[PDB]
């Protein structure tokens, strides 16, 4: 009992973190709202490109901690890309952001904490250009409800 | 490293010969159009070397390297001297750099 | 010679009393090509891939009490799943602590972001909503907006 | 060469080694400016009426919070011929030091960043400019840490 | 954009005033006129009537169209902000201005 | 209850920035010992020349910070002017100040330090050309009292 | 002083009238140009008080003081009120301000 | 900003006539009384153009340029190209000026 109706050609993925992944991130397609089609692939956590051309790049990762154990604590969210061309992982698009301002709970309790970062632009890619969407802390990741962490590639 | 100068730091006498080596890691710039720029010690301006008479150019693009011998050494031509190659593949044209620093002592000057 | 396909991008009525209500008849906006703004709700007029994006910007003049929980979610309700699920979502914290305690107040600001490409079919029923929207700053220019565009 | 070409692009990234100002570069690792897009004077100029998408990310950092209490901003303008006013498109606001300088363990760095995106119509030799009211925390040491583009869809 | 003339106005009992707004946008046009009264000091906003005796001598060289308001007394004060509602392509809006006046 | 005598005058302004304003530079003329008239308008931030002559400009500036963190601070004061002939901002006057090349004081009780800026010359200036002065770091102002922040042009 | 109003801290009764004074100090101010400035508990907006009714505003050249009584004291007008005036001599016009305070608590209303 | 020379960086081909265009963006300056300074390259000395048939002046007046014209380059052809022009108002009087430089093989 299944069809489809509509062609659709751009190649294109949209993919979202597992929730049932304890402690890391692991993208997933097979889930409603999630995209992943026209020869697009997903290598050891990484998006293959299919086809040389124009894309538009984004990702977003949200971070969350029951209480700041020291203030010493940075978040890191980047986008890589390996090109058959310069064989060496490079920074497209790069976010730092640190959530706890000292404090430290010096006169508080568990206080929960939630920060989000995005990450957008476009480029130029070719065939076979390996990108690679990474964070620092694995640990802080809240995947817990929706649409809260993803990643994902078209072509304009 | 998108471009690798070998001789970071060098040291050679007044009246001597250097060969700074620069090796090109990305396949879409050219041995064709290299450029070369020096800043002398103390001063911030950059200044870029022309190419005739002391700065002869040895390129080879089977292994996309190029090189800069400087001949008829002083004391006075110490600072960092960099590499730079055009690229140019789809929509994109960019550049690259290295870096790498030259000191000269002088030999004096026997005065019976 | 025109433009085609559909697009949309609404931005915040700043004459909004502690609401958020998406507005089109705005220097810069616009809202064209098929797609409707119903119940404070975009509606696809055709099937395809859309880029959706919103932002929202939250102020407040000083710090409450305990801890506010500030989230900015895009959702649809589609015609073939007929319930409203979330399909970008953020959550931040304005406040740490140190509610102030006699010392003057102290404007905080913090913005939230969601952007993403989504399979959208005829008759989807897209919606940018906030929890606390008493801490809008919809003030001038477009710090808080919404849009979809055809690609 | 294997691929062809395409419709207005431009994607300009911060100056690493200009610490004081924000210039914008395209000659640069991944960065793009083609197909008519004119970089002015840190201005795109838009070469034809259409739609366009455009977005700008800059990362904020400063070394210990001080008693100061400043707003950090980040805005996208335009100026059109048909309205030669500007008047901004995106916006955002960010307030990163509240507590004081520590007295005691000193040296906090606080990072902060802030992104904006949306579409727009464009006109004809439009002259598009992102801008932010602090360049001094900037956070040019990274690969792609402040940066500024569009492209037509 | 919208440049409404009648900037700051305390004329007494029994005047005439002429509001004129001048476009600046090449976008908006001296087509869609219009004036948004609010009756002394309301918390709401009314509108106000066009078509006949609150006529205005429109004219696009300055960009200007004017509302003939006569006999005032205390009904015909308050902020008569300007509007026109400007299109070029798949964009459609409209714009305000500002212009108030006091008849003692 | 009050009076005013003998003007006869020419075009003149003198503004002075907001006490009770936070960090940003607006100047201010409805206020105790400021002028602004016979043709000068303040626009946005800017002096509008009424009419084609030789012209004065002055402004002053005062910094001052509670500590000297380390990061290399260079203190700028520029009164730029756009024309209607050319329309590019350029500097008229200018000065640039380094407020304190001492090491990041490790301990001493905040150091107050204060550094001023002054400006000031003759110029010829067109019809509709708008004059603007501007600081590069507005959060060092101190417009605690008066006259330590000012700017002004003199028709001669 | 540039105009100084005389109660500074006041404490009324449910419902009363309090009475701000200013004088004018500056021989340059006018007293044909009154405007009052009231502020609201943690509130940021700057609010000009109406003459009629409820304000009462005395005028006296005399002595260039203006008072401002205002009745029916609701508590949630708690907050510190000044005043203004304009100024203008020769090719000079600017105004002046002041500040104080005004606090009022409730009754028992005998709901027995 | 003021005075945009369009040939900035050339490199000709020997025998090929290089043409130099100097763009006034300040709308004070006259391109009627324009003047051209050369400094062949390798040396420190600005030397003046004699515009004598081989340089012509193919000034533009309706977009406040003016042009210069080279012909058989030759292969000591060695020189940087400045412009400049006699700008003048009522009072003041000043001058402005752009960049270029040439390379021949």
């Amino acid at each position: 009992r299944s069809s489809s109706r509509t062609p659709s050609d751009k190649p294109v993925a949209h993919v979202v973190a597992n929730p049932q992944a304890e402690g890391q991130l692991q993208w997933l397609n097979r889930r409603a709202n999630a995209l992943l089609a026209n020869g697009v692939e997903l290598r050891d956590n990484q998006l293959v490109v299919p086809s040389e051309g124009l894309y538009l790049i984004y990702s977003q990762v949200l971070f969350k901690g029951q209480g700041c154990p020291s203030t010493h604590v940075l978040l890191t969210h980047t986008i890589s890309r390996i090109a058959v061309s310069y064989q060496t992982k490079v920074n497209l698009l790069s976010a730092i952001k640190s959530p706890c301002q000292r404090e430290t709970p010096e006169g508080a309790e568990a206080k929960p904490w939630y920060e989000p970062i995005y990450l957008g632009g476009v480029f130029q890619l070719e065939k076979g250009d390996r990108l690679s969407a990474e964070i620092n802390r694995p640990d802080y990741l809240d995947f817990a409800e929706s649409g809260q962490v993803y990643f994902g590639i078209i072509a304009l | 490293a998108r471009v690798d100068q070998t001789p970071q730091t060098i040291t050679k006498e007044t009246g001597e010969s250097l060969t700074i080596n620069c090796v090109l890691r990305d396949s879409h710039c050219a041995t064709s159009s290299t450029y070369w720029y020096r800043k002398k010690s103390g001063s911030t301006n950059e200044e870029s070397i022309s190419k005739g008479g002391r700065y002869v150019e040895t390129v080879n693009s089977g292994s996309k390297s190029f090189s800069l011998r400087i001949n008829d050494l002083t004391v006075e031509d110490s600072g960092t001297y960099r590499c730079a190659s055009e690229c140019q593949y789809g929509l994109a044209e960019y550049d690259v750099y290295g870096g790498g620093t030259v000191v000269t002592v002088n030999a004096a000057a026997h005065h019976h």
